[PDB]
RNA sequence: CACGGACCAAGGAGUCUAACGUCUAUGCGAGUGUUUGGGUGUAAAACCCAUACGCGUAAUGAAAGUGAACGUAGGUUGGGGCCUCGCAAGAGGUGCACAAUCGACCGAUCCUGAUGUCUUCGGAUGGAUUUGAGUAAGAGCAUAGCUGUUGGGACCCGAAAG
């Protein structure tokens, strides 16, 4: 839609839309993030701080195979069961038959503690684990077996 | 002349009408400009400017939003009315029963009031249950709660967070942001 | 006047208005001393405590 | 110029890249051109998968 | 198959957090130990 | 069984229908309902009478 | 429940067996995103063109 | 008494794209995106779809790493609406969004060092005028549009040069 723009808009007004004191050319103030610490530097100051530096070490050939970890908290861990089964094992609740949750094969590498589960036992099997969520685990007469 | 005191022919700034060409969404609208004229009760003047309210103003209110704002005291029978769209949640176990009004429902919520005993109702049966707004309980979603309202009012010292595309040690971290390097804003 | 008038800067303040500043009930407690600020924390504590079982 | 709160912005569009743009309009017609070359290979090497 | 639906509990005394800091910690003091035998 | 029914499930995966904001079209009938009407201040003059 | 619908034989006389009216035809008929879907898959057959 | 214009016809200048900011519409919704590809076809259309992947659901630290409920997800003060009482004024109850303020929780930093101890590992607990683009009953993903941005010949025409 071109007939929507404003260069239909302004036909028949000079110097469309761009002022006629100080008109439109071709880059006033370089080309790019020039003068980052010359001229615009009260713009990178003020809305982007933490530019213009070096922090940190380097790691050569880093490869994000390593730190594939993606976390899951205790209040979506009921998702992995299916839910056509999850509610069955809310209502027997039978500590014999503990269902098996295994979060790496939904694709998990960390079970996190947010949240609150319901009273019911379940034995978990998952790469990394931290503290407070085998507690509230262990609170629920619940199993952390490590795995891999 | 007149010494103007204040600007002339100004539009107060606010939306009579939806921006969208919803027909299923006008036919609400003439539903409610004739409540909110033709009842004194001030539940439809709040509906009403509900319905012209832009997506973004228009925040999701979860199922769990809900769960809570029927355990307030007194408050278990009422009906809640929402007028965006309410979602399901995982995270809560049980749910009471009530009905619910809203524009749009989603499918894991439907299925989780229904499966609660209780039920899910248009505007517009709400209508002819509560012209006036008998026992209503209007529930909003959180609007502050975006991506796109961490970085407004981003400059020094404000705590707001930077427009960026890709973050890591290498981005936004050095000068400005410590005092090892420079100062620390 | 090539060099700093301020002529035409009270117009430009005044149309904006000069806005006052929004005092608050309850001021923000930033940049009072901290011996009182830590008791005041204890305080309101046991406040609530005294008024969970009234 | 670096202009206002707006990301910083990366684009590496100052070689001549206007030479090397391959826009696929061929992606219909090599659907064609391997569901052709398939058929073919499959009646030719007869009952074999 | 992984392990399979609902089996039963066998709590033992030990945690899965302690054991994995315990590794940690036995994987990065490896080589003092042979400076201290 | 292309687009699925309420006892019928869509043969296109993860599929149901898309659901009304309104229940009816015709907003005059629930208009002229017993419960709408028994419940609003009475009308008047369509065009009021031009007074001065 | 649904509507039954007359099945008309090939001639023009109206043959005894009724259709219930299916599903579809009581979906939201929504003439604004008709009107925008149509609009951009009516560019889905076009050819290029430039100088 | 500045510059252009003798007259007429036709041509003639904010376009397109990659990546994004705000706003709006629509679809779905803790998910979302079919179209690299496979199936199919009345054939560059349409229609159907498995795995992955992208962004999102988890932050913080240079990093090793740890990784979010003392509390009917808290206390106070405002707060639409709803409810109760009264003919009504008004009074009380509940108070979503949001705005102030005081806390709690996660990480870093600084401090304290309990059971046990491979004899120095372990880091419980309790802290602090510190700190974070965080938690505190998710809000996003995708498509489309105006405006704005940066690279691109980049509104069209123009150097002396290399």
């Amino acid at each position: 839609p071109s007939r929507f723009t404003k260069t239909r808009k302004h036909r028949g007004h000079v110097s469309a839309g761009k002022g006629r004191i100080g008109k439109h050319r071709k880059h006033p103030g370089g080309r790019g993030m020039a003068g980052g610490q010359h001229h615009h530097r009260i713009n990178m100051d003020k809305y982007h701080p933490g530019y213009f530096g070096k922090v940190g070490m380097r790691y050569f050939h880093k490869q994000q195979a390593h730190f594939w970890k993606p976390v899951l908290n205790l209040d979506k861990l009921w998702t992995l069961i299916p839910e056509d089964k999850r509610d069955q094992y809310l209502k027997s609740a039978s500590k014999e038959t503990a269902p098996v949750i295994d979060t790496l094969a939904a694709g998990y590498g960390k079970i996190l503690g947010k949240g609150r589960i319901p009273n019911v036992p379940v034995i978990v099997k998952a790469r990394f684990v931290s503290k407070l969520a085998e507690e509230k685990i262990r609170a629920a007469g619940g199993v952390v077996e490590l795995i891999a | 002349g007149i010494d103007h005191t204040s600007k002339q022919h100004k539009r107060s700034g606010h939306r009579t009408a939806p921006k969208s060409d919803n027909v299923y969404l006008k036919l609400l609208v003439k539903l409610y400009t004739f409540l909110a004229r033709r009842t004194d009760a001030p539940f439809n003047k709040v509906v009403l400017k509900a319905l012209f309210l832009s997506k973004i103003n228009r925040p999701p209110v979860s199922v769990s939003r809900i769960a809570r704002a029927l355990k307030q005291e007194g408050a278990a029978n009422k009906t809640v009315v929402v007028v965006g769209t309410v979602t399901d949640d995982a995270r809560i176990f049980e749910f009471p029963k009530t009905t619910v009004a809203a524009l749009r429902f989603t499918a894991g919520a439907r299925a989780k009031i229904v499966k609660a005993g209780g039920e899910c109702i248009t505007l517009d049966q709400l209508a002819v249950r509560a012209p006036k707004g008998q026992n209503t309980l209007i529930l909003r979603g959180p609007r502050n709660s975006r991506e796109a309202v961490r970085h407004f009012g981003m400059g020094p010292h404000k705590g707001k967070a930077p427009r960026i595309l890709s973050t890591g040690r290498k981005f936004e971290r050095a000068r400005g942001r410590r005092r090892s390097k420079g100062f620390k804003v | 006047s090539k060099n700093h008038t301020a002529h035409n800067q009270t117009r430009k303040a005044h149309r904006n208005g000069i806005k006052k500043p929004k005092t608050y009930k309850y001021p923000s407690l930033k940049g009072v001393d901290p011996k009182f600020r830590r008791n005041h924390k204890h305080a309101l504590h046991g406040t609530a405590k005294a008024l969970a079982a009234a | 110029a670096i202009s206002k709160n707006l990301p910083i912005l990366k684009n590496h569009f100052r070689k001549h890249w206007q030479e090397r743009v391959k826009v696929h309009f061929d992606q219909a017609g090599k659907k064609v051109s391997r569901r052709n070359a398939r058929a073919t290979r499959a009646a030719k090497i007869a009952p074999r998968p | 198959a992984t392990d399979v639906e609902a089996r039963a509990v066998q709590d033992n005394g030990e945690s899965a957090f302690r054991t994995l800091r315990l590794a940690r910690s036995e994987k990065k003091f490896r080589g003092i130990r042979e400076k201290r035998a | 069984q292309v687009w699925g029914s309420e006892t019928v499930a869509s043969s296109k995966v993860g599929y149901t229908l898309p659901s009304h904001i309104i229940s009816t079209s015709d907003v005059t009938r629930i208009i002229n309902s017993s419960e709408i009407q028994s419940a609003i201040r009475p009308a008047g003059q369509a065009t009021q009478k031009r007074t001065h | 429940s649904r509507p039954q619908v007359t099945v008309h034989s090939l001639t023009g006389e109206a043959t005894a067996n009724a259709l219930p009216l299916p599903a579809v035809f009581s979906a939201p008929i929504r003439p604004d995103i008709v009107h925008t879907v149509f609009t951009s898959v009516n560019k889905n057959k076009r050819q290029a063109y430039a100088v």
